[PDB]
């Protein structure tokens, strides 16, 4: 009977530091990837966003 | 999905349902008990549209569905429902159809024998169940926390059971079944909600203040002190985000719902309260049996997880126990879990295989067979 | 239909450059927060890793 | 992330704590 | 000039449709910064205001 | 950085455990 | 104008305003709760003309004003408006300043807090009244039709309370709060009247609904029964004539509004009925105090003059109510003004003359002193 | 006039008739 506590304990320990690890590094990678990835998909829509305006000027002008 | 014919293992109260299967150590799903129903004419044709919703369902659609719960009190009042939800329960999530699988239910030592009757019957004829059992939530609790002594609170949205068990023997002359609980905590809290101008009185209303229940509520280790700095000062109060983007600010309600536990006057219960119902049942049993309950405080069922309980109730019994004896409470992060993990225990034990009533046995005898075989 | 169209041509495109600026100064701005609200609660959960080393 | 980390370790320490303690009190208290 | 104001009028109107799209998308993408912002930001306030002790 | 309450109490229940099962030991060896 | 310093009396919901002195047996006057404000602009020079019109010369001159009610469900919100209210009626009728009377006014038992403290705040500090108090409106329901075990049933404009009082004491825990009342029944007969073919959407076209509702409405016994006869032939319809000489003629419609008191799913309530609540304030209570509660469901405020009100419910509540027993309903004539008679009875005890908040003891406190001295 | 001598002869006779059987019924019932 205790060794199933024990058991218990030994799962839970073992999950505790592979999701003390899971919980932040799936974050980390996810999120700064995320992040990274998106933060260059801000940009280049920024960069497109600001070349269809003066696309949008030229052809006012055209 | 299973290579064996383990049961599959549910503690069904008036609040949720805990599912998971024979053997494991924790549920793999929750559903609420409640079915879902529609209180509006349908004006648009080919939106789909079920006759009534379950689960999760019944909460994600509610918006416009009226919420009712078919167990009351520790009991089924309304089993076509619950058939719905076990089978969503046992099939839809879990994947196992009962009908090769054998199936724990719990009940409370003194619930009425016409519910276990009916759970038995329910899973032998509509679901076909190979066997049945229907097990005592304290004899649960107290197998998954490593006990085989103590005293059992069961405190959930139901009934609160209290239960004396000492070297795997009831002591039922000791039992303090009182009715008070979480499902009048949340009745309690929209009555003083609504004195600080949120009144709630529909279904999505009525979800809501569970919710705050939930996330905002604490006992407190010394409540009156706590009620007198909470009740003259924000610098106690909580806010809570109501579905809207409306929020409500909460006060000294905040602690004085959970309260009604140890002041159940508060909803006009004719009760001292849970640690004297838990006392009690100490008292009541043999002297040199109480050594061993004044020690051994259980906590099980739902109002276990408010902050300060764990503390509160190890405090109020020491204030009514004699000095010299150890007072200790049994209060683990997995507290109240204890007994869905007990049902799961309990089945997969191989003293308890002899145990089970089977679809033989059952037809014989007709489902009443479950009062002269599970204890 | 020309001044329509034109005036269509220029509120079609004027909402396209709105939304471009509204978007640029939402995505960037919301960047700011996708940059920050991850790497802040990113870098605070970090630190929990470290903060809970004790 | 909510101090996962810590509720574990919460319980591991505020258990630990608990029990050497029943300990140190019952062992000078056996008398 | 017609179809071509019709034409920046529907390439603009395709095109803020798509922009409009993105701002949806943007937007809930910027929910979900916030709300996991303030998910973690205020699941560690309560989490260190209610385990303090350890 | 880490959060004092959760440092300074994780350290003190710890050594709450050390010091209890310390005098566990000597009371029960007094005892 | 009064030759003693008695309390003034006065119910001022979201309907009319109830007023007189203690010791009466009738408000000596009432009045709508509103103040009316001009929705155009002027051209004629020398004319008068007020910013706002109250009570009576709000309806008086209303071809040109929106008018507004400052009381929304029993809650006061407007209590600039209602200063105006209250100062017409103390100084313009009843010829009484609360500077030299003490001020009882009323509401229901789970009111937010918020109206008790603004109402005694405005009468302490505008109108420099020496005491005040607040008085609960199930009590004063009771007091008039002489009950000191009962259920409220305060059906008026505002809200329906529906609360168990058994001996002079609250059973709180048993009190349903209903979001349905005589003000939806207004603007439901709006939207069934513009099914008709005369459409009313405005102020002046709601105060001509709610006349028609006042003198032509009834709910009956059988509700099926008489919808089939009323949707079949003329012989159940009345007319009434506007203020512009147009007449309309309504049938079913003359009790399908008043119906949604029982079936408050016709303006969308998530709600089994007015006597549904009553039935389970009862049934919520010990079956001790049971006996008594079912035997006298008090009628109080208006909808409750409406012809087969009494009999409806008592039928209702017969029906869900158990054999041997007696079920009945006190509806006294009493009616719509009976909560003010309990006012003058209440103001008039000499067991209440402890009771009230001076001005004193008001101002060292301030307006949050009505939370702790009232009940 | 509105029948105002029925409206109250009409509470008179309903309450003192239901008053009266319901001691009829008692008075028979208590057994
Ligand atoms: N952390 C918590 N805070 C407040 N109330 C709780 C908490 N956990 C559970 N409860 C309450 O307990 C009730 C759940 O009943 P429960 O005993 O868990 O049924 P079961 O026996 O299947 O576990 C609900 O009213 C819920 O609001
Ligand atoms: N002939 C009538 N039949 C039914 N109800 C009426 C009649 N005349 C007036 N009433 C209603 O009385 C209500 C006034 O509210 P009231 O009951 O006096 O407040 P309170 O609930 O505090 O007692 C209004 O909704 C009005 O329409």
């Amino acid at each position: 009977f205790d060794d199933i506590h024990r058991k218990r304990m030994e799962k839970d320990l073992n999950e505790l530091q592979a999701l003390i690890e899971a919980h932040f590094e799936n974050r980390k990678k996810e999120e700064e990837e995320l992040v990274s990835l998106k933060d260059r998909i801000e940009r280049r829509r920024a960069e497109r966003a600001e070349q269809q305006r003066i696309r949008n000027e030229r052809e006012k002008e055209r | 999905d299973e290579d064996e014919t383990t049961a599959l293992v549910c503690d069904n109260g008036s609040g949720l349902v805990k599912a998971g299967f024979a053997g494991d150590d924790a549920p793999r799903a929750v559903f609420p008990s409640i079915v879902g129903r529609p209180r509006h004419q349908g004006v648009m044709v080919g939106m789909g549209q079920k006759d009534s919703y379950v689960g999760d369902e019944a909460q994600s659609k509610r918006g416009i569905l009226t919420l009712k719960y078919p167990i009351e009190h520790g009991i089924i009042t309304n089993w076509d429902d619950m058939e719905k939800i076990w089978h969503h329960t046992f099939y839809n999530e879990l994947r196992v159809a009962p009908e090769e699988h054998p199936t724990l239910l719990t009940e409370a030592p003194l619930n009425p024998k016409a519910n276990r009757e009916k759970m038995t019957q329910i899973m032998f004829e509509t679901f076909n169940v190979p066997a049945m059992y229907v097990a005592i939530q304290a004899v649960l609790s107290l197998y998954a926390s490593g006990r085989t002594t103590g005293i059992v609170l069961d405190s959930g949205d139901g009934v609160t059971h209290n239960v004396p068990i000492y070297e795997g023997y009831a002591l039922p002359h000791a039992i303090m079944r009182l009715d008070l609980a979480g499902r009048d905590l949340t009745d309690y809290l929209m009555k003083i909600l609504t004195e600080r101008g949120y009144s709630f009185v529909t279904t999505a209303e009525r979800e809501i203040v569970r919710d705050i229940k939930e996330k905002l509520c604490y006992v407190a280790l010394d409540f009156e002190n706590e009620m007198a700095t909470a009740a003259s000062s924000s610098s106690l109060e909580k806010s809570y985000e109501l579905p809207d983007g409306q929020v409500i600010t909460i006060g000294n309600e905040r602690f004085r719902c959970p309260e009604t536990l140890f002041q159940p006057s508060f909803i006009g219960m004719e009760s001292a309260g849970i640690h004297e119902t838990t006392y009690n049942s100490i008292m009541k049993c043999d002297i040199d049996i109480r050594k061993d309950l004044y020690a051994n405080n259980v906590m099980s069922g739902g109002t276990t997880m408010y902050p300060g309980i764990a503390d509160r109730m190890q405090k109020e019994i020491t204030a009514l126990a004699p000095s010299t004896m150890k007072i200790k409470i049994i209060a683990p992060p997995e507290r109240k879990y204890s007994v869905w993990i007990g049902g799961s225990i309990l089945a997969s034990l191989s003293t308890f295989q002899q145990m089970w009533i089977t679809k033989q046995e059952y037809d014989e005898a007709g489902p009443s067979i479950v009062h002269r075989k599970c204890f | 239909k020309l001044k329509e169209a034109e005036t269509r041509a220029e509120f079609a495109e004027r909402s396209v450059t709105k939304l471009e600026k509204s978007i640029d100064d939402l995505e960037d701005e919301l960047y700011a927060q996708k940059l920050k609200y991850k790497a802040i609660s990113e870098e605070l959960d970090h630190a929990l890793n470290d903060m809970t080393s004790i | 992330a909510s101090m996962d980390a810590i509720k574990k370790k919460m319980q591991m320490l505020k258990l630990d704590k608990e029990n050497a303690l029943d300990r140190a009190e019952q062992a000078e208290a056996d008398k």
